[PDB]
């Protein structure tokens, strides 16, 4: 409740620039890595369109990698994530991509 | 020979003369075109072809078209031509699909599942009352509750009460707890659907809603339904671990139960009886009233009352004489019917090892001592003296 | 508002009008701004003198 | 034999003709409608079949791509040398159009890509991207936009036909009930005052109490009442198998909610898909707020939802995590408690009155001994009332079929309340 | 230890309290009638388990003093923390006021004992009930209280407590006359024993009857006058 | 084990033959039967061999839902099990409690195959009724009656619990016989000496002695068993399974 | 034991039959990773002099459906052909999987070569190859199916 | 927070009772038999170790054997570390009543003193119960000998013949078709060695797996002799019984 998505609404307006806007839910893909396929499409996206703002509504639903027990586990939450950081790494584009990210945990 | 007569004269001359009026009237049809009857015969055969393609309705679009998924793969934007109707098409209903140029030509199809008859009995039980050793009054009970608004819903719209929903059928084991269950299933003859609630958690995570809300719907289209829940104890108690989703899971699909059993749904009627062991095990939100109006209690049988569970159990017997079967019920004290009833079987079994139709008292003490050293009694008393 | 969010202090504005609106006011008043306050926070059980 | 069975050989013989009626009238010619529509609609489908508005395979759109100016001719253009202003002039013998105003990308279904052209039933402004599209089965082209989305089905067959439960029967003319109206029935009726004042209003309900308190009561009541869109979806329902499925339903369930005009999407039960957030190392609790995280984020957008007002019931307000309980997704908390003795009163004699009662009825005296019960618990009341009736032989009630009733019910049953383990939570 | 075993519930109550009753009905039955000048406690005694001895095993009803007697049913366990107390109690009285204990008393007594383990911390309650009978000295009205795991007694005029009390009560509705007792001791017997061959049953073996008439008077029958009062009651019915 | 085939024969293979004579008696019809005992005893040979006497389907069931795709789950295999059983009867469904492939599954319940004895069992009284009599007996096979749940221990629901020792001497030169009238052997060879020095605990362990007699046989290439194989194979499976009992490691890796 | 299990019953069938043992069919090789399994085959292959044929679990998982099936077929009809023969699967861990959803077509595929797989195993039964020698790091994961 | 980790041992259930207790009495049913036989001219007590080996010293072996007080010895069955215990408060009790009154104590005395004991705990004190059974073997003028079992809800009963542990519905039913009331200790040494013959779970039953102990007023004087057999008796009284 303190306004983190209006200051994302409100810098959408002023910059007038390509506002990617996604929500980290939708991402997640039941199809086996076409989860994956939208981190990088969404991403090339950017480059195209840049300079770029994507802007990411939560980051739980890439969750997070802790999980190892041999009674399952969710590895389809960590590749979808693990795609994301090899788009912020050196290769791609990251000084034309900024993410602008906003979760309450 | 004349009570014969009489409904051979009704019958013959109303249905053969039925029959010529039929005759006629197909002709008589055919007269302001040219042959009208004869020929939509030739026209349906016609307008189907062959083959016909089944696909699988996936949206109804509300125009006299649909989108039909073919299992094959293209999708296709049809017309809804003669020989169905509309609302005999529900989303998920197969069709019937003309070869050359897709339109919905029918579905005459019967559209039975095997996962329906699952839900279903095939059945004539064993299970009469009155193979309930005593105990009327509960009889009387249950009754009142299962049974009784079938034979007349005019009793409980002359008083204007709404006609109670649901019995819990609780106590110890051995009180016959199922011996009730199915010899009121065997009266009522409405569609009896079992399922016990073991089934109800599976191997996957998230079937769990699924596989409930799939017996109300069966429950639901075959009204009046009885719908039969044995022992629901088993899924609080023993967690199997085949469930990937856990504890929570199980948690789960106790909700969708919750909505199925009453909720907003308005089905038809739907009795439900629930057998358990323990009651203070089950969810208390689960057998709240107003969705389980009438419990009932079973507790151990009387001195008497064992004597009803063991008569109805002797008399299928071959028998001697020397039996006195009053002194198997004083020797046998703090014993459930099921005892009773094993107890007549070991007897017997001893009788067809010794290569004899007879059963002797000797038999049935014999069998009387074997029984009662197999029960371990309660620890529940053992505080006591 | 003490440990208010601003989406709590959103809140309190939208309560204080429909509380005009029963009323059948044409605007809203001061005594009803902070009837809202109330009705936004949990508390609106109010007392059962065992505070006094 | 002779008396049976002369007889006997005649109702075999009466057999016969029941049978040759049977053979008759399924082949010259069986009934669907009344018999004369069912044969004018074979000669109507004759109709149909002659035309080309079936069979066309349902695609879809990816791309709309620019047909005129965009140098889809290459005759001058070679890495961007190209004018892409015109495709009509170009290096053309002609002034006038050569290609189309609006080329598209359709991926079909058993997968094949076709860049495709403009049909003559349809201009660009009518095809969207994302949108589903027949094209013509003979030479792909898109002939007609078709509703998107082939996801409803399980979101399509949960939309109400209106159950007929009085608002009335919610016991008591409570405070209550009155907070529904604030939020549902009164901005979409008259939505005039709301207007002067200029005053957007609340949207969110959590209806919380414990089992038996008439909260599944009310929601019936304003199905029939609203006479706006219900989709009421059980939300045990929003768990799925594969991970990101479960998410889709309710997704899917807002896109449909915000197509139509004017929505209650009521949320049935949501202490499944409503799990606090923590991580555990067994596999975390991927699933469950997989779904709950989807549906946060559009009961605030990124951009504004349209009339869609949402109305939480649930039996835990603690098992939900915090982010769903602020205002501004659940505006107003509306708070259901245990009745009091007048409370209590209503309820019995909104019961009652479809009931056989002497004058000699003092509800008064039964009321007060009920104590701390649910209006669940009062129904069963009087259901009890009438089966001792039933029982005793008695049609007309009286004052000691309800002492017997108060007495069954409420002692015996107070082992099993409900009322006690689940005011914890509340 | 100091927390509380005992705590307040979102209902009206306490559920050990609750649960503490339920407990005195999966006990043993005893039941009260009191004469013209006796009272009567009788138990039913059990016997599904046998080789059991009849001298050496503790009986239902156990006299504190040599007036007051007291039956308890519920866990057979439990009942000898309660009378431990009650009969130190009652010498206690002979101490420092003088005179033997009154009924009301050791009754009232009994009471705040159990009072106490609803409300004291590191304690769960009583799961046993009492019929506290007896004289007052130097008077010979029939004193009959019982009380209950709550910490509440009454006094009354017939009561039954332990297993299918509400059964029992129901046949002393019945046979019992508020305004006639019985007309001597031995008519109050033979209602003891009409009560008690309803639920106990299985011959007169299981039934046992304390009498006590003013003045000092404890006698505990013998099996074979038990089965005489038996006797002449099935006959008779 | 003469006198454990004599058991199962009355429960089992008696009422399939001819119901005439439990109509006689009016003896209720026979349910389950627990066969249980250490492992090697052969009591999931012995169900087989019934089943083969009786002329009845034998119906393995894993506790996995793998080879089927025609149920492809638990959760109504129960029940459809019994349309394939009514379509082939007579039937005895077949069913064991492994207790270390499904090693999981065993905790908190007692067998999560013993929650499919239990589904399948609530039917079978129903199926007594269905149109006459019963045609499926079902026998269970378990390692452990302690491992066992007490609901399917109770009387009423059974009717007959067979034990199984492992063998004695003069049972095991009966056992190792069989293995033994299928290979070649040499004159001087007491079938009673190899009892003696074979401690076992499996009727198992017996069969791969002479297994492993034959493989040396191959190894210095005579052309029969002689009484030096035996010696050279009671040690080395002796060794090799009391490594693994007081190690306590498996064949799952 | 592996040299006794599949190099000695092709070169001496003879014995086998004189003595009336069952010979060993199918080779399952469990242990954990990094033992050698693989290496103690790659001694047989070059010491046997027949033919050996390589082959691994990923070339029976295909992206035409039902195209797995169809190799499953092809390497026994090779084997027996150019036999006695020597079948490797070096990996066989994700065909012998224990267990199905059985709602997705990954695993559909997989189900068909499994049974596949196993009904021509009893096909390849009396011929003079030696049949199908395969290891998995793994044995916690296998269906008993095979291993009966 | 401490309250977070409470058990609640001693609150009650919903069917007005205590889980502690009742699992107390569960595990008290997989420990060693003990079986006590009051004939009219003694007491035989016979227990059967609930473990054996053979590398086990067993010959000086009194782990079910206890002597409470001259007169008084007890057969233990469950948790044996609970129960020394207690066989220690009850020897210092034992001995506390002859320095106070100079008179041996009653077998009521130290029976009831010992079942309120165990009581205290499932009470109050928020502690686990004291999981022993004791029979008690014992001899007062008043009541001449006088048998007894308690349970750890701290409730005794009298008993003529009395069987607790391991398979006691078993041994129970056997001892009750045998009973008579004219028995003395020879017949009484016949049934004690005879039922736990029936319960026993070794593929035959011998001395080593045995104690045994009487008390007999057969002794000289008219005096009440303890005697805890030897094993080396006992090997020899399972001879004239047949057993072996
Ligand atoms: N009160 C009774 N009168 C007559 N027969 C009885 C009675 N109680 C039990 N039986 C007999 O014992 C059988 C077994 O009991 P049943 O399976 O009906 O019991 P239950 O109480 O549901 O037990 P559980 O939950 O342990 O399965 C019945 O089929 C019937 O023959
Ligand atoms: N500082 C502020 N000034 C103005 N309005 C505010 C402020 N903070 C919040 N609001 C209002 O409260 C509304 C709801 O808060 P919003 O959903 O934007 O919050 P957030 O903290 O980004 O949440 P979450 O993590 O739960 O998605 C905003 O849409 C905005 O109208
Ligand atoms: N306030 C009331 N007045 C009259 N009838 C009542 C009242 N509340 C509940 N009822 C009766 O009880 C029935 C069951 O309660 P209902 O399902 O409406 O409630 P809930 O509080 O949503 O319960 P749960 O979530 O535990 O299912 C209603 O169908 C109605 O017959
Ligand atoms: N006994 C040995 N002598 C020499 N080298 C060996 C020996 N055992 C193993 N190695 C070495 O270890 C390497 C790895 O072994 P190999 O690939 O055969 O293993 P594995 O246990 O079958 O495992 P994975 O499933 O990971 O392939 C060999 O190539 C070899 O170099
Ligand atoms: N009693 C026996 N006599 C002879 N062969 C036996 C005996 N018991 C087991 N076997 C052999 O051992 C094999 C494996 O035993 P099996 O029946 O599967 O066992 P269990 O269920 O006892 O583990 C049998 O197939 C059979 O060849
Ligand atoms: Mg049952
Ligand atoms: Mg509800
Ligand atoms: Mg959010
Ligand atoms: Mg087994
Ligand atoms: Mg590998």
């Amino acid at each position: 409740g303190t306004g983190k998505t209006l200051l994302a609404r409100a810098c959408a307006a002023q910059t007038n620039a390509t506002f990617l806007k996604l929500a980290a839910p939708q991402l997640v893909q039941m199809y086996i890595g076409e989860g994956a396929k939208l981190v990088r499409d969404a991403f090339a996206l950017a480059k195209e369109k840049a300079p770029t703002i994507i802007f990411i509504d939560e980051l739980d639903a890439i969750g997070t990698k802790r999980f190892d027990s041999e009674k399952s586990g969710d590895r389809e939450v960590q590749r979808t994530m693990l795609e994301l950081l090899n788009q912020l790494d050196g290769f791609s584009s990251d000084d034309r991509v900024k993410v602008l990210a906003a979760t309450n945990r | 020979t004349r009570c014969k007569l009489k409904l051979l004269r009704m019958e013959r001359i109303k249905d053969h003369l039925l029959l010529e009026e039929e005759f006629v009237s197909n002709s008589e049809i055919l007269k302001p075109f040219e042959k009208k009857q004869e020929e939509e015969k030739k026209q349906l055969e016609e307008i189907r072809g062959n083959p016909l393609s089944i696909g699988t309705l996936e949206e109804i679009i509300d125009d006299d078209h649909a989108i039909v998924t073919s299992p094959t793969m293209p999708d296709y934007y049809v017309s809804i031509l003669s020989f169905v109707d509309k609302e005999l098409l529900e989303p998920g209903c197969s069709v019937l699909l003309h070869h050359k140029t897709m339109s919905i030509v029918g579905v005459l199809q019967d559209d039975a599942d095997p996962m329906v008859s699952v839900m279903k009995m095939d059945k004539s039980p064993t299970e009469s009352y009155s193979d309930i050793g005593g105990l009327e009054s509960q009889i009387q009970e249950i009754k009142e509750s299962v049974e009784l608004p079938l034979t007349h819903p005019e009793l409980y719209e002359e008083m204007g009460i709404k006609p109670p929903k649901g019995v819990i059928l609780y106590g110890a084991p051995g009180t016959g707890k199922t011996l009730l269950a199915k010899a009121v299933a065997n009266q009522t003859s409405a569609t009896f659907l079992r399922i016990v609630g073991s089934e109800l958690i599976q191997k996957y995570l998230g079937d769990g809603p699924r596989l409930c809300r799939q017996i109300f719907k069966v429950a639901g289209e075959n009204a009046p339904s009885i719908v039969f829940i044995d022992e629901i104890d088993a899924i609080g108690t023993k967690r199997y671990d085949s469930n990937s989703g856990g504890e929570r899971e199980i948690q789960r699909t106790m909700l969708e139960l919750l909505n199925q059993l009453d909720g907003f749904d308005d089905r038809g009627d739907v009795k439900v009886i629930m057998a358990t062991n323990k009651i203070e095990t089950l969810d208390p939100a689960l057998i709240r009233p107003g969705r389980i109006d009438r419990k009932i209690l079973f507790e151990n049988p009387d001195l008497s009352t064992k004597k009803k569970i063991l008569g109805i159990h002797t008399s299928k017997m071959n028998l001697s004489e020397d039996v006195n079967l009053e002194t198997l019920v004083t020797t046998k004290d703090d014993l459930s019917g099921a005892d009773i009833q094993a107890m007549c079987t070991e007897a017997g079994l001893l009788a067809l090892r010794e290569r004899r139709m007879q059963v002797t008292a000797e038999d049935f003490k014999q069998a009387k001592e074997r029984v009662m050293k197999n029960k371990v009694e309660e620890n529940l008393e053992g505080l006591y003296l | 508002t003490d440990e208010f969010n601003g989406a709590q202090l959103k809140a309190v504005t939208v309560e204080a009008g429909m509380i005009a609106l029963r009323n059948g006011q044409s605007s809203v008043k001061h005594e009803d701004f902070v009837e809202g306050i109330s009705e936004v926070q949990a508390r609106k059980s109010k007392s059962v003198s065992f505070y006094a | 034999a002779a008396p049976y069975a002369a007889k006997l050989k005649q109702t075999e013989n009466d057999l016969k003709d029941i049978e040759a009626r049977i053979k008759e009238k399924a082949g010259v010619k069986e009934s669907d409608t009344g018999l004369a529509p069912s044969h004018l609609w074979d000669i109507m489908g004759d109709r149909q079949r002659l035309g080309e508005e079936h069979p066309l395979q349902v695609a879809r759109c990816t791309k709309i791509i620019k047909g005129n100016g965009e140098s889809d001719e290459t005759t001058t253009d070679n890495n961007n040398s190209g004018n892409s202003n015109s495709n009509s002039n170009q290096q053309s013998t002609d002034a006038d159009e050569d290609d189309e105003d609006a080329k598209y990308v359709i991926n079909l279904k058993q997968i094949a890509k076709f860049v495709v052209g403009l049909g003559e039933r349809v201009s660009p402004t009518d095809i969207e991207e994302g949108m589903r599209v027949g094209v013509d089965r003979s030479k792909y082209n898109i002939e007609l936009p078709l509703p998107p989305r082939i996801d409803p089905s399980v979101t399509m067959m949960t939309v109400e036909e209106k159950p007929d439960v009085t608002y009335s029967d919610v016991g008591g003319c409570k405070d209550q009930i009155e907070k529904l109206r604030e939020v549902v029935e009164l901005p979409l009726l008259s939505p005039e005052r709301f207007a002067t004042l200029g005053i957007d209003p609340p949207k969110g309900i959590l209806l919380y109490g414990p089992p038996g308190t008439g909260k599944t009561l009310c929601a019936r009541a304003v199905a029939n009442r609203t006479d706006a869109t219900f989709i009421r979806v059980i939300g045990s329902e929003l768990v799925q198998k594969y991970v990101g499925e479960g998410a889709r339903m309710v997704r899917e369930l807002f896109e449909m909610a915000r197509t139509k005009k004017a929505c209650i999407i009521f949320f049935d039960e949501i202490d499944a898909v409503g799990g606090a957030r923590f991580d555990d190392g067994a596999g975390g609790d991927n699933e469950v707020q997989r779904t709950m995280l989807e549906l946060i984020t559009q009961l605030d957008g990124f951009d504004p939802r349209g009339n869609i007002k949402v109305m939480f019931a649930t039996n835990r307000p603690n098992t939900l995590d915090p982010a769903l309980l602020r205002p501004g997704r659940i505006d107003r908390k509306v708070e259901f408690s245990l009745p009091d003795l007048e409370g209590r009163a209503n309820i019995f004699r909104i019961h009652s009155k479809s009931m056989s009662v002497e004058r000699g009825i003092r509800w008064e005296l039964i009321s007060r001994l009920c104590p701390n019960s649910t209006g669940a618990e009062l129904r069963s009341v009087c259901t009890e009332a009438g089966m001792f009736a039933i029982r005793a032989r008695r049609k007309v009630a009286t004052e000691k079929d309800f002492l017997k009733a108060v007495d069954k019910v409420i002692s015996g049953y107070k082992k099993f309340s409900s009322t006690s383990r689940y005011m914890q939570y509340n | 230890y100091d927390r509380a075993l005992s705590i307040f519930s979102p209902d009206g109550h306490i559920f050990q309290v609750e649960y503490a009753l339920e407990a005195v009905k999966r006990g043993t039955c005893a039941v009260g009638v009191k004469g013209k000048n006796c009272v009567v406690l009788g138990c039913e005694r059990r016997s599904t388990l046998k080789l059991q001895d009849t001298r050496i095993t503790p009986s239902k009803v156990s006299k504190i003093d040599s007036h007051v007697v007291l039956s308890f049913s519920g866990l057979n366990a439990d009942s000898r923390i309660l009378i431990e107390k009650a009969r130190v109690e009652a010498q206690s009285h002979r101490l420092t006021l003088e005179d033997p204990v009154t009924v009301e008393y050791l009754t009232r007594y009994v009471a705040g004992v159990q009072q106490r383990y609803t409300q004291s911390g590191g304690v769960r309650p009583f799961g046993v009930s009492t019929l506290i009978a007896g004289f007052d000295p130097r008077d010979d009205e029939p004193k009959l209280y019982q009380t209950e795991p709550s910490g509440i007694y009454s006094s009354w005029s017939a009561q039954t407590i332990g297993r299918n009390s509400k059964t029992v009560r129901e046949f002393l509705e019945k046979n019992y006359d508020r305004k006639e007792p019985p007309a001597t001791v031995e008519e109050c017997v033979k209602l003891t024993v009409r009560s008690l061959l309803e639920v106990v049953q299985t011959g007169a073996k299981n039934i046992e009857i304390t009498v006590v008439k003013p003045d000092s008077d404890i006698v505990a029958l013998s099996s074979e006058e038990i089965n005489q009062y038996v006797t002449q009651i099935e006959q008779e019915k | 084990l003469t006198k454990q085939i004599k058991e199962i024969k009355e429960v089992i293979e008696l009422p399939v033959k001819h119901p005439e004579l439990f109509e006689s008696l009016g003896i209720a019809q026979p349910k389950g039967v627990i066969l249980y005992g250490p492992p090697g005893t052969g009591k999931t040979l012995l169900a087989r061999a019934v089943a083969h006497h009786t002329d009845c389907k034998f119906i393995r069931v894993s506790g996995a839902e793998l080879v089927q795709k025609y149920i492809g789950e638990g959760s109504r295999m129960v029940r459809e099990l019994f349309v394939m059983a009514r379509e082939h009867a007579p039937s005895i469904i077949f069913m064991d409690e492994i207790d270390s492939i499904g090693s999981t599954r065993v905790e908190g319940s007692g067998g999560g195959d013993s929650e499919v004895q239990r589904t399948m069992l609530e039917l079978l009284n129903q199926l007594d009724g269905f149109e006459t009599s019963k045609n499926i007996k079902i026998i269970m096979a378990t390692n452990r009656l302690d491992i066992l749940d007490p609901a399917l221990l109770r009387p009423g629901r059974i009717d007959r619990k067979i034990e199984f020792p492992p063998p004695s001497v003069a049972a095991r030169a009966e056992i190792l016989r069989i293995h033994s009238r299928k290979m070649n052997l040499t004159r001087g060879i007491n079938l009673r000496k190899v009892a003696e020095k074979m401690n076992g605990c499996s009727g198992a362990d017996v069969k791969g002695v002479c297994t492993e007699a034959g493989m040396y046989a191959l190894r210095e290439r005579r052309i029969h068993v002689t009484q030096e194989d035996f010696e050279l194979a009671v040690g080395k499976v002796m060794n090799k399974n009391q490594e693994t009992a007081i190690s306590v490691a498996k064949l799952f890796k | 034991e592996i040299r006794e299990a599949v190099e000695l019953p092709l070169v001496q069938a003879d014995l086998y039959e004189q003595i009336g043992i069952d010979p060993p069919r199918g080779v399952l090789l469990y242990g954990p990773p990094g033992t050698g399994k693989t290496m103690l085959v790659k001694a047989v292959a070059n010491s046997t002099k027949a033919a050996f044929i390589r082959v691994n679990g990923s070339e029976f998982v295909h992206k035409y459906l039902g195209e797995g099936p169809r190799m499953v077929r092809d390497v026994f009809r090779l084997a027996r052909e150019n036999a006695p023969s020597i079948i490797f699967i070096d990996e066989v861990d994700s065909i012998a999987t224990k267990r199905f959803d059985a709602q997705t077509g990954s695993d559909r595929e997989v189900q068909r070569i499994l049974i596949e797989l196993l009904t021509q195993m009893d096909g390849f039964d009396q011929s003079t190859n030696v049949k199908v020698i395969m290891a998995t790091n793994r044995a916690d994961t296998l269906d008993p199916a095979l291993l009966r | 927070g401490s309250r977070r980790y409470d058990s609640r041992t001693t609150i009650f259930s919903p069917e007005g009772r205590l889980y502690q207790v009742e699992y107390a009495l569960e595990s008290i049913s997989h420990a060693g038999t003990a079986i006590g036989i009051m004939a009219s001219d003694g007491i035989v007590l016979a227990a059967e170790r609930k473990v054996t080996s053979t590398l086990l010293e067993q010959d000086t072996s009194t782990e079910k054997l206890y002597k409470l007080n001259d007169k008084i010895a007890v057969a233990v069955a469950g948790l044996t570390a609970d129960a020394e215990i207690l066989i220690n408060t009850a020897r210092i009790h034992a001995q506390n009543y002859l320095k106070t009154y100079n008179e041996d104590i009653p077998v009521e005395i130290l029976v009831r003193r010992l079942s309120d004991i165990k009581q205290g705990y499932t009470q109050h004190g928020g502690l686990r119960p004291f999981g022993v059974s004791f029979i008690y073997a014992g001899y007062d003028d008043r009541y001449g000998y006088q048998l007894y079992t308690s349970n750890p809800s701290g409730n005794y009963t009298g008993w003529k013949a009395i069987s607790v542990g391991a398979n006691t519905s078993a041994a129970q039913t056997l001892l009750q078709m045998d009973y008579k009331d004219d028995m003395k200790v020879d017949d009484a040494i016949e049934l004690a060695l005879k039922t736990l013959s029936k319960t026993t779970d070794s593929s035959a039953l011998t001395y080593d797996r045995l104690e045994f102990a009487t008390i007999r007023k057969g002794a000289n004087d008219g005096e009440v002799y303890q005697k805890i057999f030897k094993p080396q008796e006992i090997k020899d009284i399972l001879v004239k019984t047949g057993i072996t």
